[PDB]
């Protein structure tokens, strides 16, 4: 869950999701199988925040 | 095209924070009306040779804080950091200056249990000093966030709302400084 | 007195609770009456299916009559 | 247990027998009741022991009755 | 958003009138002169509505009519991303626990517990502020 | 064609209303009996990994060809087992998809027919459905 | 057209469906539910305190309580009801429907919203934790008059925990008020103008403004009291003028605080009356002006609680206090006008709202009696005062609270509470409340002061005290049917498959499923008035409402 809320033209409120794997033709991600490893829950931990800028 | 939600939330809270200082102001005025003619009474001797330079430093910190806002609105994270570091240093100097005033006032017999004037003076100025310390913490926390991710508009919003609190703190001190050191 | 005071405090709320419960809890609720076999099935057709497992060639079936 | 109740049922110990928790709860309440035997002269603590033991017994009985009738599994 | 500050300006005028009237009415034919506690509260109560109203007045005249400020806007006019809203966070309960620890220390006057509470609050507040800004681990 | 107080929304959903003090479901069965059947359906399907369905209404004149059409409405009909009951027709039609073939439904489906019929003679509709679902689900393997 | 359904909806979620959500949720719907359960637990806790006092006051002489314990009881009983039940449940109803009412997907600050709940839960626990200390909890009354609260006169740690517990909870209330102002200003749906919002949304926004004025000054006063008790300061020293200094600040907080828990419940019945009358709210525009006038007037009438001190300007506060009765009277005429020439069915949400009108009026009529200093000179600090704020709080924070609970339970749960059990609960509550509080008008007038642990057999107060004790225990047993209804109807209640279980809802929450999805809306309708859901469900009535709107 990226935390970004979007209003559809007909008034629907949906939250943008970041898939961790392949997606469908409709856009919904393919469900993944648990592998005993921790799963990301924050977009900033996936590198969405970028870097401030090289320098002092 | 829309109002800044964080700015509205900060301004709304800043207005409520003023009522907290209203209670402290009421205590000072209530004790002043019961002074009987001596306000401040002996042996309290306020000196403006230190309060005035300390007050001027806090006022000058607002200008450099505003300069950081201009850099933040310009997208220059490095300009924002330079001005906010300078603002933090002068804000720290204000705390040290107030504490140095506190030490000499205590040595001369002006303390919280010592007199009614000491109670209102230290509560009013001390709680403001706590607000200054909280503002210095906000500067450090915001500047630490500047090294974590790229300079985004939401990050620039956080810089602006922090300056709102700093401007509120500076304006409150001017009311406190004029009411205590001039309207005796 | 003292026995009357404790009797009213402990007795009236329980008596009032029983009287008011008999008035209201004995009434018929909005729930429909259980269907009876002797009566015709006048209700709309009902299709019930389980949600598990979470998400047309037939493989066979059977007949029956009671 | 099924994966519908405990998603990681096949990854570790995920089931504890209900008899262990039921008998443990009954022994839990019994130990609270036997602690009224002592040198203490007050009875405020005794009523606290009685209340906690009664609550534990009521919870155990409710769980057992609901599992017996089949409302919970 | 012209209605929102008109609400605060209306409150501002009444609070200013009450603060002025109370101060004058307590200055005359009232024992002890001006009653400072109520006068100070009323004067700065006007300040609360004045700051919020003035800010809303400046924001309103900058931006044009919003879809929720239109008298005949369509639902499709609001299409687009609204903003960032946190999906989940256990930091808020830690902040309250940190603040409650300091309050208990202040209630019983335990300076060590107060110091621990203040340190806990700072760490808890830092976690909330940095929660959605921490980068990936670097190894 | 929509009922009173019902509207078609911009997303295609139907926004319906009910009069105050009235019910939106109103099945002619006790609430607790419905819970038992739902538990039998939910846990019976879980134990066999096949969606169990129950139908109560008419079945045309040749019940067997109506059940067949009805099973197309069940989600994942290929892995579904439907029990159709027609009080007015006094019959019991049971249909299952191709994915259930060879998993033991052939032995269990007549047993579910017999279990439902026995309780129906006593005037118990919900009890008959519960009994039929339980025996059929116990005889179907998750294979 | 055969659509598969379950025979019954799922009773409860699987194992682990709630515990991690409770400590990590940012959803206002779950948080609002979390505010109702905890506030209803505190209401039960505080009610037990009143039962202990009321049992003790049944007979002359101290049968089982001491003077100290009784003094601790009404202090904590009042603190729990006013600050731990009434004030938070204002934000309890706010998180339930206000984002739905304005067509918003979430509150402005979801994490700050969650912080308020925990600040409020741990702050309340700190103050209540005084009862486990050997000395006991606070015993100086919820007013905490000075210098009775000074360390000389209140040296125990129970008072200190009371001060610090209030400060923590007050911070959460301030943050909640900040959240609600921002949410109304910035999260409105397209086409939802300021003068199209529901009255409940208007009441909450105006109430949140009152919070920002009242609660910070209370926090400032409490910190000054803490300085006196721990640092030996002279803030509230009588020689320094601190007797009236504490009273002025505390009542500048307190009287705006009782409309923080009045106006939102005025909005709740304002939502319920149009639905069950099949008519639009009467004087929608004027009700907003009445609410604004009530909020503005409540800030400058604080000293009518200090008539007997002989240190306040009587004509100023007496006149402005009389002015408040005018907008409050306007609200009655709008509520009656809404019910006038309608089609009333009197369901449980409507039945509780009607009880509010009957109960609130008598307490209100006692208010104008108290607003005159000459009459207050005899009835202040007596049980007549106790009768005023009990008739006038009970109507708002109990009758309207129960009306809102019954009204919005299908919306937030998808299940309907039993009406037969609800009618029993309402009548038990009504009869018990009136029985226990009607005779207290006579007791205060006869000469029985408030906050007395004991009286004498020759005082002539025994008969009326016994009658009040009988009624109070009816209020205690009135609690069981509602708790049973909530416990049973939350898993086995009648399923709700429609958007509006009450048929004629007007606000936007009735235009979505029961319960609403995570983001509250899968679509939004065209907003053209203050009844968007009624227009959506009854398009043919759109022409009629515009034509018949004016008499
Ligand atoms: C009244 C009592 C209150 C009721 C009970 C108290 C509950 C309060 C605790 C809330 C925190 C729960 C929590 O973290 O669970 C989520 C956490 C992670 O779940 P997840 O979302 O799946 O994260 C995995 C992600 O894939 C991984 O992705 P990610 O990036 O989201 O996860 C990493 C993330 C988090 O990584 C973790 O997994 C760390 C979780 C442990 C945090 C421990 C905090 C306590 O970042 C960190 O690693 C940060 C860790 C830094 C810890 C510093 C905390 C400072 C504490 C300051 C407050 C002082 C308290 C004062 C109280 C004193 C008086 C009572 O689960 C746990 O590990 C649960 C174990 C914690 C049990 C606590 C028991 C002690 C409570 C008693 C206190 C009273
Ligand atoms: C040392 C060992 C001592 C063990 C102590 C055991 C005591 C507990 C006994 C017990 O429950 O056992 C079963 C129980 C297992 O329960 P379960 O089958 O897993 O789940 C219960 C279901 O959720 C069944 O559902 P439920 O109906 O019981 O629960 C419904 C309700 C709970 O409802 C009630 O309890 C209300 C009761 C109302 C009156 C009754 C009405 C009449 C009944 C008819 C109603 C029809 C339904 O709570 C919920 O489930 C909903 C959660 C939402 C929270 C709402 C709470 C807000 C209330 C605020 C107040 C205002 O055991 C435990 O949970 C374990 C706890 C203790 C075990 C420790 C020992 C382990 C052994 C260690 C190994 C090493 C030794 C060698
Ligand atoms: C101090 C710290 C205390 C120690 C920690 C708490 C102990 C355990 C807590 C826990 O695990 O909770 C979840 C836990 C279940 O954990 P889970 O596995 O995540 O959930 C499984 C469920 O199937 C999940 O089913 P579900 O999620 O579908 O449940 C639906 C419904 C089920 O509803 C029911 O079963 C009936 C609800 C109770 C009736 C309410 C009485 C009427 C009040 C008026 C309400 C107006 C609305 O319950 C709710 O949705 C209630 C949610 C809101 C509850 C707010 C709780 C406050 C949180 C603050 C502390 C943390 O609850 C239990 O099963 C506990 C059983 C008995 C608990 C008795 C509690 C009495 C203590 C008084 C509390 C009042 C505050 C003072
Ligand atoms: C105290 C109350 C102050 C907060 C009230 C402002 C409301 C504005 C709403 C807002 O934006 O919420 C941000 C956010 C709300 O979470 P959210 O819903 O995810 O908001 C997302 C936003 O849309 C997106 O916003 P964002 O992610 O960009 O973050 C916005 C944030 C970013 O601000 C920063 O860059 C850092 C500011 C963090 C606050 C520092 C706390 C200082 C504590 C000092 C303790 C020692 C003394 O800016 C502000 O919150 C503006 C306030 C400026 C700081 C003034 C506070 C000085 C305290 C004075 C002490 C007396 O919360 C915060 O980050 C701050 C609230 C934490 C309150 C702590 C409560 C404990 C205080 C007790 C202290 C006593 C110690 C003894
Ligand atoms: C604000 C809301 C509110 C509510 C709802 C109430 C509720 C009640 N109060 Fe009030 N009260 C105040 C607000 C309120 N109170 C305030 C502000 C004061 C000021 C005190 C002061 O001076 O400081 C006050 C003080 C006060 C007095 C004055 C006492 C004195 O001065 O000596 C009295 C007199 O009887 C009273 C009685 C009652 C009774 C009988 C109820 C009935 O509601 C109680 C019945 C309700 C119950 C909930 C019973 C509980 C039943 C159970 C079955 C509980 C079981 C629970 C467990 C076992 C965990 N309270
Ligand atoms: C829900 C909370 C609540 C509300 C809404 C009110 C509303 C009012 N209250 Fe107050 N009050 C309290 C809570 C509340 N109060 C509490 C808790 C205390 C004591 C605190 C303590 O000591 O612990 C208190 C005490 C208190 C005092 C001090 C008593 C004393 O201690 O001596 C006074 C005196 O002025 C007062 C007056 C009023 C008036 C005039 C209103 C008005 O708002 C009511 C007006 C309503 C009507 C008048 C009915 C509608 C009008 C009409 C239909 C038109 C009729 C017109 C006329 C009759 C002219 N109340
Ligand atoms: C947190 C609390 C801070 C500690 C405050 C304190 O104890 O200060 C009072 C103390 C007076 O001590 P006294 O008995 O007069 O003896 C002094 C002899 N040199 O010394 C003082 O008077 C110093 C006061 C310093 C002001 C601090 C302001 C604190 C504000 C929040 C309260
Ligand atoms: C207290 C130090 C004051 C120093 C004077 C100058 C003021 C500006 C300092 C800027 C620091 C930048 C650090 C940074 O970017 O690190 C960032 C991380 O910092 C932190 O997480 C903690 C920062 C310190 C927390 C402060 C808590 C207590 C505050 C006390 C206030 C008195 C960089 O993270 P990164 O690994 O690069 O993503
Ligand atoms: C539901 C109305 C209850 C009314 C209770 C008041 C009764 C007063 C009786 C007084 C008797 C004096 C001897
Ligand atoms: C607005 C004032 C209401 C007064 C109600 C009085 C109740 C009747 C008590 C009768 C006692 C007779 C001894
Ligand atoms: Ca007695
Ligand atoms: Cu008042
Ligand atoms: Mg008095």
């Amino acid at each position: 869950e990226t935390g970004i809320i979007k209003r559809l033209p007909h008034g629907a409120y949906v939250e943008l999701h970041q898939p961790l794997g392949p997606v469908d033709e409709h856009g919904h991600p393919i469900p993944l199988e648990y592998a005993g490893a921790p799963l990301p829950k924050r977009m900033n931990k996936l590198g969405s925040g970028g870097a401030p800028g090289t320098g002092s | 095209n829309r109002p800044n939600m964080v700015s509205v939330g900060t301004i709304v809270w800043l207005s409520s924070e003023l009522m907290f200082f209203a209670g402290l102001f009421a205590m000072y005025f209530t004790a002043r009306a019961q002074a009987g003619g001596a306000w401040p009474p002996e042996p309290t001797e306020l000196n403006l040779a230190l309060a005035v330079p300390v007050t001027l430093v806090l006022i000058a910190s607002s200008f450099t804080c505003q300069m950081g806002v201009f850099a933040a609105e310009r997208g220059d994270v490095f300009g924002l950091r330079r001005w906010y570091v300078i603002t933090f240093l002068m804000g720290l100097f204000f705390v040290l200056g107030q504490g140095y005033e506190y030490i000499h006032l205590v040595e001369h017999g002006t303390t919280i249990p010592g007199s009614a004037y000491g109670s209102v003076f230290y509560l009013a100025t001390g709680f403001h000093g706590l607000h200054v310390i909280g503002g210095l913490v906000a500067f450090v926390l915001l500047l630490a966030r500047t090294k974590m991710s790229k300079f985004t508009p939401a990050q620039a919003t956080a810089a602006i709302v922090v300056s709102y609190y700093w401007h509120f703190v500076d304006i409150v001190w001017i009311a406190l400084f004029a009411t205590i050191y001039f309207v005796r | 007195s003292t026995a009357l005071t404790h009797g009213l405090i402990g007795g009236v709320p329980l008596v009032l609770f029983a009287v008011l419960a008999l008035i209201f809890l004995t009434r018929k609720g909005p729930h429909p009456d259980t269907y009876k076999m002797s009566d015709p099935w006048t209700h709309a057709p009902i299709l019930w299916a389980a949600e598990e497992p979470r998400e047309v060639v037939i493989g066979g079936g059977a007949s029956g009559k009671w | 247990v099924d994966v519908e109740d405990v998603p990681s049922a096949e990854w570790g110990w995920s089931h504890m027998p209900i008899g262990v928790m039921h008998i443990g709860g009954l022994l839990s309440a019994a130990f609270l009741l036997v602690m009224m035997r002592g040198n203490h002269v007050g009875h405020v603590e005794d009523w606290f022991l009685i209340g906690f033991a009664a609550v534990i017994v009521a919870l155990v009985g409710r769980n057992w009755w609901l599992r017996r009738r089949g409302w919970i599994r | 958003m012209h209605i929102e500050a008109r609400l605060f300006e209306i409150l501002t005028a009444f609070f200013a009138l009450a603060a002025v009237v109370y101060a004058v009415l307590t200055a005359m034919f009232a024992t002890g002169g001006v009653e400072w506690a109520g006068t100070t509260a009323l004067v700065l109560t006007t300040g609360l509505t004045l700051i919020t109203g003035t800010f809303f007045r400046f924001v309103a005249r900058r931006l044009d009519t919003r879809p929720e400020d239109y008298e005949d806007a369509e639902i499709s006019d609001g299409a687009g991303e609204l903003g960032f809203f946190a999906p989940h966070s256990w930091w808020p309960i830690l902040i309250s626990l940190s603040f409650s620890t300091a309050a208990v220390g202040a209630a019983l006057w335990l300076p060590w517990l107060i110091a621990a509470g203040v340190a806990f609050v700072i760490t808890s507040v830092c976690g909330l502020v940095f929660e959605y800004y921490w980068g990936p681990e670097k190894h | 064609d929509l009922p009173y107080g019902s509207a078609l929304t911009s997303s295609g959903r139907i926004s319906a209303v009910t009069e105050p003090g009235e019910l939106s479901v109103h099945y002619p069965f006790p609430t607790m009996d419905l819970v038992v059947l739902d538990d039998a359906l939910k846990y019976g399907s879980r134990a066999a990994k096949a969606r169990f369905a129950v139908y109560i209404g008419p079945l045309g004149a040749d019940t067997a060809a109506t059940a067949r059409e009805i099973l197309a409405n069940v989600p994942t009909p290929e892995n579904a087992v439907l029990l159709a009951v027609s009080p007015d027709q006094r019959a019991i039609e049971v249909v299952y998809g191709a994915d259930v073939k060879g998993r033991g439904i052939e032995s269990a489906a007549p047993l579910g027919v017999s279990a439902a019929a026995a309780s129906f003679k006593e005037g118990n509709l919900i009890d008959g459905l519960i009994s039929a679902v339980r025996v059929m689900s116990a005889g179907v393997s998750p294979a | 057209e055969l659509e598969a359904r379950r025979p019954f909806p799922e009773r409860m979620g699987p194992k682990g469906n709630l515990i991690y959500k409770l400590i990590t949720t940012t959803d206002h719907k779950l948080i609002g539910i979390m505010y109702c359960v905890v506030c209803f637990a505190f209401f039960l806790v505080g009610g037990l305190m009143a039962l202990f006092m009321r049992t003790e006051l049944a007979m002359p002489g101290l049968q089982f309580l001491s003077n100290e314990q009784f003094n601790q009881l009404f202090t904590m009983h009042g603190t729990v009801m006013l600050l731990f039940y009434a004030t938070p449940i204002v934000f309890g109803f706010a998180n339930l429907v206000l984002p739905l009412q304005i067509g918003a997907p979430d509150v402005a600050f979801p994490r700050l919203n969650a912080l308020s709940f925990w600040l409020f839960l741990f702050g309340a626990l700190i103050a209540i934790a005084g009862f486990i200390t050997p000395g006991g909890a606070a015993d100086f009354g919820w007013t905490a008059y000075s210098p009775l609260t000074d360390a000389i006169h209140s040296p125990g740690a129970g008072g200190d925990l009371w001060i610090m517990g209030l400060a923590v909870g007050g911070l959460g209330t301030i943050l909640g008020g900040v959240n609600m102002i921002t949410t109304v200003v910035c999260m409105r749906a397209p086409g939802m103008t300021m003068f199209r919002m529901p009255i409940f949304t208007w009441n909450i926004l105006v109430t949140s403004i009152l919070v920002l004025i009242a609660f910070p000054i209370l926090t400032a006063a409490l910190f000054g009291l803490a300085a006196d008790r721990h640092l030996g300061a002279h803030i509230y020293d009588p020689a320094n003028g601190g007797v009236l200094l504490w009273q002025h600040l505390f009542w500048f907080f307190g009287h705006p605080e009782v409309y923080i828990i009045a106006l939102p419940f005025f909005g709740i019945v304002s939502e319920i009356f149009p639905v069950f009358s099949r008519k639009p709210i009467f004087g929608y525009t004027t009700l907003i002006y009445a609410t604004l006038a009530i909020a503005a007037l409540s800030v400058a009438v604080w000293a009518h609680h200090m008539y007997a001190t002989g240190a306040v300007l009587l004509p100023f506060f007496s006149f402005m206090t009389f002015l408040i009765a005018v907008p409050t009277g306007i609200k009655f005429f709008n509520w009656i006008g809404t019910m006038w020439k309608g089609q009333l069915t009197f369901e449980t949400p409507m039945l509780f709202s009607v009880g509010f009108l009957i109960t609130f009026l008598l307490g209100g009529l006692s208010g104008v009696l108290l607003a005159s200093p000459p009459l207050d000179f005899h009835v202040t600090d007596s049980y007549f005062v106790i009768a005023h704020f009990h008739y006038v709080l009970f109507g708002t924070i109990v009758f309207a609270t129960y009306a809102g609970i019954y009204f919005w339970f299908p919306k937030m749960t998808g299940r309907l509470l039993d009406e037969r059990l609800g009618k029993l609960h309402f009548w038990l509550t009504f009869i018990g409340f009136h029985t226990t509080f009607l005779v207290q008008h006579w007791l205060g007038d006869e000469g029985m002061p408030r906050r007395y642990a004991d009286y004498l057999p020759t005082d002539g107060f025994t008969t009326l005290n016994v009658i009040s004790t009988v009624g109070a225990f009816i209020l205690g047993v009135s609690m069981l049917p509602f708790v049973w209804n909530v416990f049973k109807s939350w898993r086995y209640g009648e399923p709700v498959t429609v958007d509006d279980p009450w048929g004629y809802g007007n606000s936007l929450e009735w235009a979505t499923s029961c319960p609403p999805p995570r983001h509250n809306f899968t679509e939004l309708p065209r907003i053209r008035s203050e009844r968007p859901a009624f227009e959506l469900h009854y398009p043919h009535m759109v022409e009629r409402m515009r034509a018949e709107a004016h008499v």
